[PDB]
DNA sequence: TAAAATGTGATCTAGATCACATTTTAGGCAAAAAAGGCCTTGACATCCCACCTCACGTATGCTATAATGTGTGCAGTCTGACGCGGCG
DNA sequence: CGCCGCGTCAGACTCGTAGGATTATAGCATACGTGAGGTGGGATGTCAAGGCCTTTTTTGCCTAAAATGTGATCTAGATCACATTTTA
């Protein structure tokens, strides 16, 4: 997973969109400060990222799902 | 380092008696664009104006202090 | 003086038999010369038991063959060089093979001495196509160290032997290979430190830590004259 | 000063941290390339021979 | 059976008794007064401000024998294609 | 229509090396403003003693009142050389 991209892309099939929906995610967890699903292993989040994509945990269909009900009980919360 | 500086010096003004860090605050300038003055810290405050001038000595104890004085020892070197 | 020595960090063990070991760290000038030295006195200097000769009954020369066997007489002869043996009162035994019908030839099938450990006893060694032919042999084995073709020992054997007795390049030594690596380790200040990164894999008989640690033993017992 | 503390946590950061390489002309896409860190104790960098 | 445990009993010896008067002393409750906190006062010291303030600096004017067409020190000419204006 | 002359326009990329310019141009008089200098003067800022209040430090004091002293009269422990006597 460090060394080479390819099963990701397998997972997902480009490139590009893997580099966002990864970027995206450490941009959740080296900001958000949200934890990981993989283990740790000592590893920055890009690689964590890489692999959480890999086995099957995030994406950006799931990124959508998970802020959009966080945000929406939220708007509950607020009324 | 001034943004960090800065930073530091709020919250150390953050632990005093409100008339000690709202007039330490502007007799000086801080947090405005005012220059305000002894004269008119007793135009504000209470006319008293040197008893200010002791109690700007009071807070320098109660602040530098060398328990706080260190966020601001590496800005000795300046 | 001053002096760094090794901590033994680990040994990854994938099986029984295959070994790997990191060592650090070393003062510069050691890896290559343990790696050395350890891989000549493994390959050339362990002691070990195994297959010396053999005799067949029906059977004279390599060239020739057996009826109704799926080899030849020298695919069975590699059948036997990579073969698990252990002698535990003597320096040298001589086995006996039976066999009949259809069995593929296992080790499992050998009549055993009570001072034989065949740790690979499943070791296939030949193959019975009919059932009807059988067969009957019996196998040198002796204890020696190192590696020694039969090739070169009739250069050295004028004792004459027989047509029916064989011989094969003994595999006394029980190591099948090693081989170092001598990477670079940090020390906090100190970067030109060396580790040893080992791979060892042997036949049966022996776990490689313990053939390791006969090693250094041997040589050790070679130095305690001039640590003197 | 350049303590103790300073080189172990430089091999902290460095770690998973790409970096890219650049040789003149940069004919092909293949002039430029991101490969990983290794610190070394000189003033001369290494490079992978067949690249 | 070796070696440690067990009776002689008269002659003692450092603390407890025991009812009641007198201290003390808390501890804790009321507080006097002094020393911070609050302000003021007088006296000083240092100014900010600006209000001036003269010397030096600066913007401007004429000088009447007479004199009247540059050049002026460079470039070294790269070259192949493409537009466009003459060029028949 | 089809030259011909003239003119316009590009000429690979990242690093390094050095400091660096030059001619001659009138002169003095008038008169005006602005820069660097003084200068009293509001006004600000400082530093040392005094009057309002609460808190703190001594310090009254208030009565429960348990504690600290009086000393002759005892008591229930505590000994030591001889005579066995028991137990592993």
């Amino acid at each position: 997973a460090r060394v080479t991209v390819q099963d990701a892309v397998e997972k997902i099939g480009n490139r590009f969109d893997l580099v966002l929906v990864a970027a995206r995610r450490a941009r959740q967890m080296q900001v958000g400060g949200k934890d990981p699903l993989v283990p740790e292993e000592n590893d920055k989040t890009t690689v964590i990222a890489l692999r959480e994509i890999e086995e099957g945990l995030i994406n950006n269909q799931i990124l959508d799902v998970r802020e959009r009900q966080e945000q929406q009980e939220q708007e509950a919360a607020e009324l | 380092t001034t943004e960090s500086l800065r930073a530091a010096t709020h919250d150390v003004l953050a632990g005093l008696t409100a008339r000690e860090a709202k007039v330490l605050r502007m007799r000086f300038g801080i947090d405005m664009n005012t220059d305000y003055t002894l004269e008119e810290v007793g135009k504000q405050f209470d006319v008293t104006r040197e008893r200010i001038r002791q109690i700007e000595a009071k807070a320098l104890r109660k602040l530098r202090h060398p328990s706080r004085s260190e966020v601001l020892r590496s800005f000795l070197d300046d | 003086t001053e002096f760094l020595k090794p901590r033994l960090v680990d040994i990854e063990q994938v099986s029984s038999t295959h070994a790997k070991v990191t060592l650090e760290p070393l003062e510069r000038g050691f890896g290559h010369t343990l790696g050395n030295a350890l891989r000549r006195i493994l390959l050339s200097s362990m002691p070990g038991c195994a297959v010396t000769e053999v005799e067949i009954d029906g059977v004279l020369h390599e060239y020739s063959t057996k009826e109704g066997v799926q080899e030849d007489i020298l695919e069975i002869l590699l059948n036997l060089k990579g073969l698990a043996v252990r002698v535990q009162g003597k320096d040298e035994v001589i086995l006996t093979l039976n066999k009949s019908g259809i069995g593929p030839v296992t080790a499992a099938d050998i009549t055993h001495d009570g001072d034989v450990e065949i740790v690979k006893p499943q070791h296939v060694i030949c193959h019975l196509t009919d059932e009807n032919a059988s067969i009957s042999m019996r196998i040198k084995v002796q204890r020696g160290r190192g590696y020694v073709p039969a090739s070169t020992r009739i250069h050295s054997e004028e004792d004459e032997r027989p047509i029916g007795r064989l011989l094969v390049d003994a595999c006394y030594s029980p190591v099948e290979r090693i081989a170092y690596n001598v990477e670079a380790a940090r020390v906090e200040q100190r970067t030109d430190l060396d580790k040893l990164v080992i791979e060892m894999e042997t036949n049966g008989t022996i776990d490689p830590e313990e053939a390791i640690r006969r090693a250094a033993t041997i040589l050790a017992e070679q130095l305690e004259a001039f640590v003197d | 000063r350049e303590e103790a503390v300073v080189w172990d946590i430089l091999d902290e950061v460095i770690r998973e941290h790409p970096v890219l390489l650049n040789r003149a002309p940069t004919l092909h896409r293949l002039g430029i390339q991101a490969f990983e860190p290794v610190l070394i104790e000189g003033k001369a960098i290494q490079l992978h021979p067949l690249v």
